[PDB]
């Protein structure tokens, strides 16, 4: 009965943690922010429609110049767009078209993507030959690649349906640090602004805070009733938001080690695919299976606005580093830029 | 707008990219997309090899030579699996001199994966394989894990161990290599451009990726008929055939595959026909009351799979009985699959 | 069985570690988030929109 | 390994015809626009013709329209310059130059070795001005080369379309700076470019041995593309 003694000890440790969390829940975010004015009229308009993908779009990522962005589609194309002119800078033909994620390196020198090939492919945007070339195929995950984010040009973090995340040395092609402990598919990850931590959301309905350089899980956050498909840090790095198949987004605080707020409407029952904060953190933008993006007041939990411009699932979104625009990507094959 | 000279040239580039994308899109819209599914070892990557052989003039002699180390590795691992199972099942060698050969086998298994099969190793394997105690264990393989191609290679060890050995196409078709991630091939046949995708190694929740294949033309679901008598694993919930049925139930009835044809390859019929002579179908289906002929047992298994279809009046399952390693059979069956696709759209 | 016993003690090791972390009060945590939003609201173009001349997606 | 190899040069009588070729290898030739730039024996660089990627856009210098035809054979990775009615003023070294245009690209970043053509005996354009024709320098010191344009090169998009090249003695020109301040790939960080609108400066810090040569500025605001007369760096 060793497995019995351990399975019961975990229940006591969970209760201790629950009690420690209750002990420092001296107030709620909602009552703390009750006095501040609501944000009011959020009337964003589509400023650009990026046309050219010919199948579902699954992912996008803004470059750090707030102008270029990369998008990944099941048409087997990775497109880099100049969002100001709508010019296509590059259209990269993918070896496997079953993509689920892409990322723009903060340097602008590389993009990454991958999917049901279980591979994180690195693409050099600055070749002598003048076209984009695969520089590395990062192999070793045993399930689909669900998300990836560069730390810099030589290191990248990945999440996978195999329930692990990994830190890679791009030069050598090796997973040098692993992040194990999720018990279901990892769907999404988000790097802290200082890149010392990242958070992941998984199909075990938990979010996990990881220490990048130590290679382990610092904290585990529960509360969701179903898969967490999406996750994003609050801009000061002290909290994060999740988006779930349970039709809610949730705000979690690191230092208080618990959930602070839920964002939901009774007549919204579809899944959430993607979440992002505005530059100040005041707005939480979330993409929904019902084809819309909802804009939440992150401090007061009221819905502030809607972006309704797609004919199929909003699958991805992102806010520029300068805060000037949000992009939405969709199964309807279009991206739209809003502000 | 009043663009700079570099700006005008960038627009022109973008319009050229657009023309390329449009052209690529026209080709892709004509593709017949086939999704291969089924449990591990059901024969999916073997069907992919057959498409290359049949429709892409694939696996030349020169390409076949690159499979030599894989053939050797398969052969070595098979005889080792059998030897290790003798200690587990308490089976003794028919000749006590084979105990040294068995010690040597594990020692000589320190050679790298290259052109191995030194004459010494080959002789150790040939003597073990001929031993009556090893054969007794081999004939109980349903009690442990063993490559289905074990007998194929071990029975051909003379040809295989020659230093001038050139793998045949059947040698290649018989190889077992575990991979991860999607496996793809494309080919033209009867003026249709086919793209066939084998999901392959995918350790994850199906519900998160299955919607990606919305819109594929047809699913080919592979079933290892010969898995029916495999003993349950240590903590296994159901036998292998019932795990296959569970996967098929989930696939056949999935909302994302409503307008997708479901094709069922009841595969490894050659191994199944031999097994059913000695191992009754009731091992797999205790309620089965028919006879243990190939014909009756195969029909019953087909029924068990086709009964899982929750939309029989609106959806039809197209069942074929296949030997995936048999190029002529796969050619004939895929010809029929293609005709059905043509007649239906 | 032998794999369930190894995973179960990994969960205990992780929970033991998580129980010992330093936690702050939600009131302090919530106050800090509200202070961040207030301090940066003016540089948030989605919160407080800028004139069309300052907006790259309306200019040329 | 990027290669551009011009050929077809030689001695020709005035009034005759001659086709130059430029053979490309080691890069995606058809993705690049291509130019011909020529250099008279003791003189600076002069832009001759441009054919865009895809051949949709072709520009000629005035002194050449009607007589020269630029074309490319993308399947054969070749650029051509078909010359006719050759005059004495066409005697020059002819350079093939690649140039790809997209947001953030670096145009004019690779030049061929050049082929020599010798012909026997018998306004609205933007003016680029390098008022100083030569400068004596000593290693380790710091230099500042100047350039000016008759029109502002700063565009309403914010970019200033000014390029700096270096031609070392006996070699082809080399890109140093694109769009007034961006360092070309492989160029040491001791070079830097600045300016505003109509006046620009290239500065070298701790000038080294290889830095000696002729420095040309060029505007890419509008066609015809035009160079400054060039500033030479002499050793003391
Ligand atoms: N005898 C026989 N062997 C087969 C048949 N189909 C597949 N195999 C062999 O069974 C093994 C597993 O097949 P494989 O294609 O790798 O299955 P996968 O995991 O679904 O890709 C390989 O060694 C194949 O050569 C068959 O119909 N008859």
């Amino acid at each position: 009965s060793e497995l019995d003694q351990l399975r019961q000890e975990a229940e006591q440790l969970k209760n201790q943690i629950r009690d420690a969390r209750k002990a420092c829940a001296d107030a709620t975010l909602s009552q703390i922010t009750n006095n501040i004015d609501p944000v009011g009229r959020i009337q964003m308009r589509t400023r650009r429609t990026l046309r050219g993908h010919l199948a579902k779009i699954y992912a996008m990522h803004w470059g750090t110049d707030s102008r270029l962005l990369v998008s990944a589609s099941q048409d087997g194309k990775l497109i880099i767009w100049d969002s100001y002119t709508t010019n296509k800078v590059h259209a990269i033909p993918l070896r496997s078209s079953w993509v689920m994620t892409c990322a723009y390196a903060p340097s602008g020198n590389y993009v990454a993507c991958g999917g049901l090939d279980n591979i994180c492919s690195i693409y050099n945007l600055k070749t002598r030959e003048g076209n984009v070339r695969v520089s590395r195929e990062l192999a070793g995950h045993t399930g689909y690649l669900s998300c990836c984010r560069f730390l810099d040009d030589n290191q990248i973090v990945t999440s996978s349906g195999d329930t692990t995340c990994a830190l890679w040395d791009i030069e050598t092609g090796q997973q040098t640090t692993t992040f194990t402990g999720h018990t279901g598919d990892v769907m999404s990850l988000s790097l802290a602004p200082d890149t010392r931590l990242f958070v992941s959301g998984a199909c075990d309905a938990s979010a996990k805070l990881w220490d990048v350089r130590e290679g382990m899980c610092r904290q585990t956050f529960t509360g969701h009733e179903s898969d967490i498909n999406a996750i994003c840090f609050f801009p000061n790095g002290n909290a994060f938001a999740t988006g779930s198949d349970d039709a809610t987004c949730r705000l979690f605080d690191l230092r208080a080690d618990q959930e602070l707020m839920t964002y939901s409407h009774d007549n919204i029952i579809c899944g959430i695919t993607s979440v992002s904060f505005s530059k100040s953190g005041r707005l939480l933008l979330a993409g929904y299976d019902d084809f819309n993006c909802n804009v939440w007041d992150a401090l007061k939990a009221d819905r502030a606005g809607v972006l309704a411009g797609h004919d199929n699932r909003v699958s991805c979104l992102g806010v520029t580093d300068d805060g000037m625009a949000v992009a939405t990507g969709s199964w309807d094959s279009f991206l739209k830029i809003w502000n | 707008c009043t663009l700079s000279a570099e700006d005008k040239a960038a627009v022109e580039r973008s319009k050229m990219i657009d023309r390329n994308l449009r052209e690529d899109g026209e080709k892709a819209a004509r593709e017949v997309k086939l999704l291969l599914l089924g449990a591990g070892e059901s024969g999916k990557s073997t069907i992919v090899k057959q498409m290359k052989i049949i429709h892409e003039a694939g696996y030349s002699e020169e390409e076949c030579k690159q499979y030599k180390a894989v053939v050797y590795s398969n052969t070595i691992q098979s005889i080792i699996a059998i030897i290790r199972a003798m200690g587990r099942l308490k089976i003794d060698f028919g000749d006590s001199a084979r105990a040294d050969d068995a010690r040597q086998l594990f020692v000589l298994a320190g050679a790298a994966e290259e052109g191995f099969m030194t004459a010494e190793l080959a002789g150790v394997i040939k003597r073990l394989w001929k031993d009556s105690g090893v054969q007794a264990c081999f004939n109980r393989s349903r009690e442990y894990q063993l490559n289905d191609s074990a007998a194929y290679y071990l029975n051909d060890l003379d040809r295989i161990a020659q230093p001038n050995y050139i793998p045949t196409q059947q040698d290649v078709l018989r190889t077992r290599v575990k991979t991860t991630g999607i496996v793809e091939t494309h080919f033209t046949f009867k003026d249709l451009h086919f793209k066939m995708f084998d999901v392959g190694g995918q350790r994850s929740e199906r519900k998160k990726w299955i919607h990606c294949f919305e819109g594929v033309t047809a699913i080919i679901f592979c079933v290892a008929l010969s898995d029916y008598d495999l003993v349950l694993a240590e903590d296994e919930e159901m036998n292998r055939m019932h795990e296959s049925m569970k996967l098929f139930d989930s696939i056949c009835n999935n909302k994302w595959f409503t307008d997708t044809s479901i094709i069922l390859f009841l595969n490894k019929k050659d191994l199944f026909e031999e097994k059913i002579k000695k191992s009754p179908l009731t091992i797999c289906y205790p309620e089965y009351a028919g006879s243990n002929t190939y014909e009756e047992a195969a029909a019953y298994i087909q029924c068990q799979f086709e009964d899982l279809n929750k939309r029989k009046d609106t959806k039809e399952i197209y069942t074929h009985f296949t030997c995936a390693t048999d190029t002529k059979n796969v050619q004939f069956v895929f010809d029929a699959v293609t005709d059905v696709i043509i007649k239906n759209n | 069985n032998t794999a369930s016993i190894a995973q179960a003690r990994k969960l205990v090791e992780q929970l033991k570690m998580e129980a010992n972390i330093d936690r702050i009060k939600v009131s302090k945590a919530a106050a800090d988030l509200m202070a961040y939003c207030e301090a940066h609201a003016k540089e948030d173009p989605l919160l407080t929109p800028v004139p069309a001349s300052e907006n790259p997606f309306r200019e040329k | 390994d990027v290669q551009l190899v011009e050929s077809g040069g030689g001695l020709v009588q005035p009034g005759g015809s001659r086709k130059l070729s430029c053979s490309a290898s080691g890069f995606a030739f058809s993705s690049f626009g291509m130019h011909w730039v020529r250099q008279a024996p003791e003189k600076g660089l002069e832009w001759v013709a441009y054919i865009s990627s895809g051949s949709g856009t072709i520009y000629y210098a005035d002194t050449v329209k009607g007589r020269f035809t630029i074309s490319r054979d993308d399947p054969k990775n070749t650029l051509f310059l078909q010359m006719t009615s050759l005059r004495s003023e066409d005697t020059a070294m002819y350079y093939c130059v690649r140039s790809i245009y997209y947001y953030g690209s670096s145009p004019f970043d690779f030049w061929g070795q050049g082929t020599t053509l010798t012909v026997s005996s018998g306004g609205s354009d933007i003016v680029m001005t390098q008022a100083t024709s030569s400068v004596p320098v000593t290693p380790g010191e710091s230099v500042s080369i100047s350039c000016r344009s008759s029109k502002s090169l700063l565009h309403s998009n914010g970019n200033t379309y000014l390029y700096w090249f270096l031609q070392r003695p006996g070699q082809s020109p080399q890109l140093l700076i694109y769009r007034m301040s961006n360092l070309a790939s492989g160029v040491p960080d001791r070079f830097s470019g600045s300016g505003s609108g109509t006046a620009f400066t290239l500065t070298i810090s701790r000038l080294e041995a290889e830095d000696v040569g002729v420095y040309y500025c060029m505007q890419h605001l509008e066609y015809p593309l035009t160079f400054g007369a060039g500033t030479k760096l002499e050793l003391k």
